């Protein structure tokens, strides 16, 4: 869509909405793009706001090479132009930054000495503008995560700034705080000689004091007048803005000066006490770009706006809650909706393996680790992941497995381990047990009935981190079992109906991703025994209505199922047979 | 070469070693999956017999010796300085081939993976090196999946080194797989390894991606676009009020969002700049919006506590009066007629400003824009003009979404492209010179 | 499909043959279904023979002979219930001197050049038990002391008569009908 | 060692007494802003007893200072909140904890 | 024509799936055929369940529940590797088992639950962990062996059940013979208790089992004790400490109830 252009796309989810399909497209055999779908198609649109991403190896203009630091040198990240001096090259300002930030202290306190280096929190990096690159076209300094300003003509006067002024009761300004997203200087003004230098390239040194928030710049060994004071906990990304006037523009020198730590010490926690400069592979050059997509939300907040009256003004009213699951990238200080991982493959794979590690660390009754994990993944997140229909299949399976392992796996395993033993107390309810519910020889529904055999006791502990008692560590963390049961029944009821249509829109992208996690959770709950009476009746009707009629919708047993789903159905049938055997044993004991 | 003999006199068979390494990798290549079951099982038998014969002849220690004697040189340039330049060309390739050969020798063979436990400690000591990280990690993964004895010797230092590999090299799912293999082996859980991995990885919240359930936040604004520029017939001093009719502090597990103030546009586009057009971001979450929530002043996603008489979060029957001064950049607030002891000052005035409110579910607020668009509860401060005076003559004031998409039917949704700059907002009469 | 699963499990390389309840049940089912049981008529006896041939064909047409050879080969000379069931199934499919089954078994061995089968046969012969005077005398003393044996079987003497008889009956059925080729192959 | 701001006012005349259980909804954050705990997520109001050494000292003193029906922000400096050892797998060593606590009821 | 029964429904469904498609998953094939065999072998379910069935009075229900919880903890410790906390949990669970009255009143229930087998796999794991590296967690093996000896002393049928596992115990007879204060708490002690005062079990004792102990005694008489000489004890040529323990096991093997088993 061009400038001032409005258009609509109809995917034909409802065929009646289409206006010319019957005139041209119904007879020819063409199908609407959304014919076999149950939910609206997610639509992706071009992102307006530029973001920093790693420079691609196939970029036609920018090239980045990693120069290892020798004994007499320091590690350097060099930025060069691939297509300088040729036709159709691009000659605009290009924004660069390093991938990892320096975080200032939470509270600002009111040859080289090794002790001073061990106790200091000052970090330094330098940028060498190569002789021949015009220096007034190059800016060096720090930026924050909020920087998204892509202006063809950049200058230090157009940076976004604000001054929060806090005053007392009568009006005395007891403090003023300047806030910005760009703390940079220009090499052109930084030069003392100025103009063209050819003794060597200009060395602009940036010094950050993480304990005081003072930003100081050194140019060719002398202190520049420009300085910046930042707020506590500010994350500063080393950044260089440059317009290319040379095949070689600049380089990121990651060395150190007297009495200062290298940038790697501030960046990485493992190297916090290492004065030797380093450039680990995690650190890399990123640039501002517009080539990114944005995922339009499937559902928006319902907001009602109207004028009540002339005197009362305009009423804005929102009442229905809406939530989304946000994935936070720690190093970039950036958060995205987790539903955007359907197109971010590396993040999706890493997060799926993170969920697998979460399951592994708490596997086999590690209740302390389960309580610890309840902090990172809480029950609203788990319920949202379970119920969401737009979740990627891998994340859906991982979150189902995590929910099973943290809260349910221990009791499920215990009650499975105590399954092939029948310790039946001899009480009146035991004596009341009979093989058949009434005078005719008709089998009752499996599981339904009175069971008196001794069974393990189900107990859970509330996961609170303000308490200091260690008795909570035994027993698995508590989860709302009634809510989980109702949600599982509702989702299985939806899935059985949606399977019969054989749509092109399964939850998770495949029939396996739709059914295997849900049926696994259902089987776990069934083993745990949470289901009772009416829930068992409904879920047996879901499995097979005709056989389990109360005393022809295709149940789960006949839906042309995949093999992974068939295996879990076999497991469910095995459990039903075990329940029948237990009932028989109890009736024999009652007769005895 | 280590004892510094003449390079030419030393016979270094680089090409033959490389070709023999390729042949050995081909020889120990595992069977393919598409093969029939009987043929695949026969090939597996042959591979296991080859591995057993090699381990009995002690060819694993020879590979370890070659790897150790090649790691004495830090880099390919160092190896090309000590030995020949052609040798330095394929130093990296020889190291990779040797690591792959070791992985092939030990893969799937429990006896070999158990006998590799003694050398396992020597292996992890070079995991940080970039030239051998992948090969060492693969060998570690094979040893961990096959031999339960290696999990008995993996210690806190080894686990911390494996974890620090994630910090130094970045997000690599193979390190996560190795950590998973360290926890459970053949259905047996390792409580010490589980505890160490949890306590050394989880609390930082700096490597693994973090998840949180966030409320949606929407924004509503009037039609007015007011700005300041040289020689423009536009009043620089404006005022408006907001009334909170109802607010639920917790409609969900997360606190309700309610912020009011002013926002600015990037350039002369009517388009709110610096923020996302959907998400959990509201007024004050970027350097283009300036918000007040009752207790804090919001700008650039940073909150500062501001003092006020009986200060409290915005509740029912709370009137917030917002004052904007463009002559001297200033934004001030007054709650319930009492002055809020805080100010936004010296901000960018290049764009156009407009009133804005950000909220989540559970909000009932009313814009009091003055005149016939809501009656002010309190006197505007001297000089400040009601916001309804900024409406263009023909245009009609209405409160609309700050962004251009709402909740509606997908086929009825209007997709909007870029639109023209709103230069007509500032009327600068520019006559020709005479 | 079931016979193919059992054959593939046997063909998989393992240090030892694991006891499989599924195999030890379905092999018994297949063996019983084979022969599925005063002067009788010639027509009746021939009709029984034809019914037995059909019931054996139902198995060996789907690869039962190869599976019972593979299980014996993978046994590696270790006496167990798996081998006891395999020998019974082999006897069931080989009853009456089944020439088709004999030919299939010989052809499979010649084609695959299976040495493990004969090695396991030798090991199973060596592992077979005989009369034990020491065990008999100890059991007799235990009974004479008057106290009832903990187990009612008391089959320490001549441990597996059924297994020994099944092994040698299988080896005899393999050669019945004067099968010269397999007689020389043994 | 605990600072308190009031998010919303309370009655201001009823305070926890000795051995009286406190019913509170709380949300726990670190200084960086990451949420590590919340009773509202579990939808289960938290109950604890004053002077029974059941919770951390910062939470104890903050709830003591809070009045009935008051929503307050509690910042607990590390010495009164898990110290330098911290909480394994949840709280990093020497971490300041921020709590948004509402005193629902006293009983 | 409707199935009207879970058994008939399963029998139809498994065959329908198998004849509809060639199942590529051996696990799915195995599960389907196991389920079909269970449907066609309804007797076998009762045949396997009834030996595992035990009835109790209403008075001891809570005590049985406590014992079952302890046994469940014991069994759950089988899926994790040894550590100090696991040792503590297992020791406390065993102490609870002996403090339990049902352990005495119902030896048949304890034998049916597979308690002695479970303790034996725990002991197998601890003994196999670093067997050449000297036994780790010795109080663990001591508690397991004391428990197993008490289980033998409870009843004669329990004694026969432990006698059924005599071969392994004689394999691991050399665990802690030299170490004192472990007297009465070794696998050799468990082996001795499995045959102690039982004339039938002494008669059932075989010759290879005795030969194993005799070869151990020959080794102790030929070669000294490495662990004892490592602590500074003078290097005599032989091992009296282990020799005496093997000798007393042979004494319990050859002598029963005041007479001598001549065989």
């Amino acid at each position: 869509l061009g400038v001032a252009q409005v258009g609509r796309m109809n995917f034909g989810k409802d065929v009646s909405t289409l206006k010319y399909f019957t005139i041209c497209g119904l007879q020819e055999g063409y199908e609407p793009f959304a014919v076999n779908t149950n939910r609206d198609i997610t639509m992706w649109l071009s992102k307006r706001l530029p973001q920093f991403l790693q420079v691609p190896s196939n970029h036609e203009h920018i090239e980045v090479t990693r120069i290892d630091g020798t004994i007499d040198s320091s590690p350097c990240l060099k930025v060069t132009q691939k297509s300088f001096g040729s036709q159709n090259s691009n000659t605009d300002i290009m924004f660069y930054r390093l991938s990892m930030p320096i975080e200032c202290a939470e509270v600002f306190s009111k040859r080289d000495d090794y002790d001073f280096l061990m106790q200091t929190s000052t970090y330094y990096y330098s940028v060498r503008i190569f002789p021949g690159q015009e220096p007034a076209n190059v800016w060096v300094g720090w930026i924050t995560s909020d920087f998204h300003q892509y202006d063809t003509g950049f200058d230090l006067d157009r940076v976004r700034t604000v001054t929060v002024t806090l005053g007392d009761e009568k009006g005395k300004v007891h403090e003023s705080i300047k806030r910005s997203n760009c703390y940079m200087v220009c090499a052109g003004e930084s030069m003392s000689p100025g103009q063209g230098r050819n003794n060597n390239g200009l060395e602009i040194g940036c010094v950050v004091d993480a304990a005081s928030g003072l930003l100081t710049f050194i140019a060719n060994g002398k202190e520049l007048s420009t300085y910046y004071q930042v707020e506590p906990s500010t994350k500063l990304f080393p950044a260089v803005f440059a317009q290319a006037t040379s095949p070689n523009v600049f380089q990121f020198e990651l060395g150190r000066i007297k009495n200062v730590m290298p940038l790697s010490a501030g960046l990485f926690k493992s190297e916090h006490k290492n004065p030797v400069p380093q450039c680990p592979p995690r650190l890399h050059v990123q640039f501002l770009s517009h080539v990114l997509w944005s995922r339009m939300p499937n559902q928006f907040l319902k907001v009602d706006v109207s004028r009540i009256s002339e005197r009362q003004g305009w009423l804005v009213q929102c009442l229905d809650p809406l939530q989304f699951m946000s994935l936070h990238i720690p190093e970039e200080n950036r958060s995205v909706d987790i539903l955007e991982l359907t197109e971010q493959e590396e993040l999706l794979k890493f997060h799926y393996h993170t969920l697998r590690l979460y399951s592994a660390v708490c596997a086999l009754g590690n209740h302390r680790v389960a309580h610890a994990l309840c902090s990172h993944v809480d029950e609203p997140q788990l319920l949202y992941a379970i119920e969401n229909k737009y979740m990627p299949g891998l994340l859906r399976a991982g979150y189902y497995d995590l929910l099973i392992d943290i809260h349910l796996s221990s009791y499920a395993t215990a009650r499975l381990m105590m399954n092939n033993e029948y310790i039946v107390p001899m009480t009146e309810e035991t004596k009341s047990i009979t093989l058949f519910p009434d005078e005719n020889k008709k089998h009752g529904l499996p599981g339904i009935g009175l069971s008196t055999s001794l069974r393990p006791r189900m107990q859970f502990s509330s996961p609170s981190f303000v308490s200091i008692s260690n008795e909570c560590y035994q027993y698995s963390p508590e989860f709302p079992l009634d809510i989980l049961k109702s949600k599982t029944i509702q989702m299985l009821t939806e899935a059985v109906k949606e399977g019969s249509l054989h749509a092109r829109d399964p939850v998770g992208g495949t029939t396996e991703f739709l059914f295997v996690p849900l049926i696994k959770l259902f089987y776990t709950l069934l083993i745990m025994g949470i289901f009772h009476n009416e829930d068992l009746k409904h879920i047996l009707q879901l499995i097979e209505p005709s056989v389990f009629k109360e005393a022809p919708k295709e149940g789960l047993l006949q839906m042309k199922l995949p093999e992974p789903v068939k295996l879990q159905m076999c497991l469910l049938l095995q459990y039903l047979c075990d329940c029948q055997v237990r009932h028989r044993i109890e009736a024999i004991v009652a007769f005895s | 070469l280590s004892k510094k003999a003449k390079a030419s006199t030393v016979d270094l068979p680089i090409e033959s070693v490389s070709l023999s390494l390729q042949d050995l990798i081909g020889y120990f290549h595992p069977p393919d999956e598409h093969l029939e079951h009987e043929d695949k099982q026969n090939r597996l038998r042959a591979l296991k017999n080859r591995q057993n014969l090699f381990q009995e002849e002690g060819m694993i220690n020879l590979v370890l010796e070659c790897i150790d004697r090649l790691h004495v040189y830090s880099s390919a340039a160092h190896f090309a300085d000590v030995a020949g330049r052609e040798a330095g060309e394929s130093w990296k390739s020889i190291l990779n081939s040797l690591y792959e050969l070791l992985a092939a020798l030990i893969r799937g063979n429990r006896k070999n993976c158990a006998q590799f436990s003694g050398s396992l400690d020597w292996l992890i000591s070079r995991l940080e090196r970039l030239e051998a990280s992948s090969g060492i990690l693969e060998v570690l993964h094979c040893v961990l999946v096959e031999s339960p004895e290696a999990l008995n010797i993996i210690k806190e230092g080894h686990i911390k080194s494996i974890i620090s590999l994630l910090d130094k090299h970045g997000r690599n799912h193979k390190v996560l797989d190795v950590l998973c293999s360290l926890c459970v082996c053949h259905g047996v859980a390792v409580r010490s390894n589980q505890h160490l991995i949890c306590d050394n990885l989880l609390p930082g919240r700096d490597l693994l991606l973090q998840t949180r359930l966030v409320n949606h936040v929407s924004s509503m604004r009037p039609n007015i676009f007011l700005g300041v520029s040289e020689g423009s017939a536009q009043y620089k001093k404006w005022y408006y009020e907001l009334m909170v009719d109802h607010t639920e502090p917790f409609v969900t597990a997360e606190a309700t969002h309610l912020r009011v103030g002013w926002a600015s546009t990037e350039g002369y586009s009517p388009y709110p700049g610096g923020g996302e057009e959907w998400g959990g971001n509201g007024v004050g979450d970027d350097l283009f919006s300036y918000g007040f929530d009752g207790l804090h002043l919001w700008s650039g996603c940073i909150a500062r506590t501001v003092s006020s008489p009986n200060q409290h979060l915005l509740r029912t029957d709370d009137v917030i009066s917002c004052c904007l001064d463009l002559s001297a950049p200033s934004i001030s607030f007054r709650i319930n007629g009492q002055p809020v002891q805080g100010m936004f000052e010296n901000f960018n005035i290049d764009g156009l400003f407009f009133p804005v409110v950000s909220f989540s579910a559970g909000i009932k607020v009313r814009f009091l824009l003055g005149g016939r668009h809501g009656e002010f509860k309190f006197l505007p401060p001297p000089g400040y003009a009601p916001c309804y005076e900024a409406v263009l003559p023909k245009e009609k004031l209405k409160v609309e979404h700050s962004r251009e998409y709402k909740q509606e039917r997908t086929y009825t949704r209007d997709l909007l492209g870029p639109t023209v700059s709103l230069t007509q907002a500032a009327f600068t009469p520019i006559p020709v010179d005479t | 499909q079931l016979i193919l699963l059992f054959s593939r499990t046997a063909l998989t390389e393992k240090c030892k043959l694991e006891e499989d309840f599924l195999y030890m049940a379905y092999a018994d089912i297949m063996a019983k279904s084979c022969h599925d049981e005063e002067v009788k008529s010639f027509e009746e006896k021939e009709m029984e023979k034809q019914k037995l041939l059909y019931q054996q064909a139902r198995l060996h047409d789907r690869g039962a002979a190869e599976m019972v050879l593979q299980t014996i080969s993978a046994s590696k000379g270790e006496t167990g219930p798996m081998v006891a069931a395999t020998l019974k199934l082999g006897i069931a499919i080989l009853n009456g001197g089944n020439s088709t089954v004999q030919q299939k078994m010989l052809d499979y061995l010649k084609e695959k050049k299976d040495v493990g089968f004969f090695q396991s046969l030798a090991g199973l012969m060596q592992s077979c038990s005989v009369l034990d005077l020491n065990a008999f005398e100890r059991q007799n003393k235990a009974e004479g002391l008057g106290m009832v044996t903990e187990e009612g079987s008391g089959e320490k003497v001549l441990q597996d008569d059924e297994f020994t008889c099944d092994l040698f009956r299988f080896l005899q059925l393999l050669c019945e009908g004067h099968n010269s080729d397999f007689q020389n192959y043994l | 060692g605990v600072e308190i701001e009031t998010i919303s006012p309370g009655d201001g005349r009823t305070f926890p007494k000795k051995g009286q259980t406190c019913v509170v909804h709380y949300t726990g954050m670190l200084q960086n802003g990451k949420k590590f705990d919340s009773s509202r997520d579990r939808n289960k109001p938290f109950k604890f007893r004053i002077g029974k050494q059941e919770v951390i000292k910062g939470f104890e003193e903050g709830a003591a200072q809070m009045s009935l029906g008051q929503r307050a922000k509690l910042t607990c400096t590390p010495d009164v909140a898990y110290g330098a050892t911290g909480h394994p797998g949840v709280i990093p060593p020497n971490a300041t904890l921020i709590f948004d606590v509402e005193l629902l009821n006293l009983e | 024509k409707k199935s009207s029964t879970l058994q008939q429904l399963i029998s139809e469904t498994m065959v329908r799936w198998a004849q509809e498609s060639v199942i590529e998953d051996p696990e799915l094939v195995r599960a389907m055929f196991v389920l079909l065999h269970r449907q066609y072998d309804g007797i076998g379910g009762l045949v396997r369940a009834l030996p595992k069935t035990y009835t109790i009075n209403g008075v001891s229900v809570e005590d049985t529940i406590n014992l079952l919880a302890s046994l469940g903890q014991i069994r759950s410790l089988l899926s994790v590797r040894m550590g100090k906390e696991e040792e503590k949990l297992m020791i406390r669970g065993l102490g609870d088992i002996m403090n339990n009255k049902v352990f005495y009143q119902h030896p048949n229930l304890m034998r049916a639950l597979g308690m002695h087998e479970t303790v034996m796999e725990v002991m197998v794991n601890v003994l196999g962990g670093g067997e050449s590296k000297e036994i780790t967690f010795p109080k663990m093996v001591a508690n397991c062996c004391r428990f197993l000896c008490y289980f033998c002393r409870i009843s004669r049928q329990n004694q026969k059940a432990m006698f059924d596992h005599l071969s392994y115990l004689l394999e691991n007879s050399s665990v802690g013979l030299a170490s004192p204060a472990m007297r009465g708490s070794t696998p050799l002690d468990v082996a001795a208790a499995s045959v102690m005062d039982n004339n039938e079990l002494a008669l059932a004792l075989r010759e290879p089992d005795l030969e194993k102990v005799v070869r151990y005694l020959a080794g102790c008489g030929l070669q000294s004790c490495q662990m004892l000489v490592s602590k500074g004890y003078p290097d005599i040529g032989w091992n009296p400490v282990e020799g005496e323990r093997y000798l007393d096991f042979l004494r319990f093997a050859v002598f029963c109830n005041g007479e001598s088993v001549e065989e």
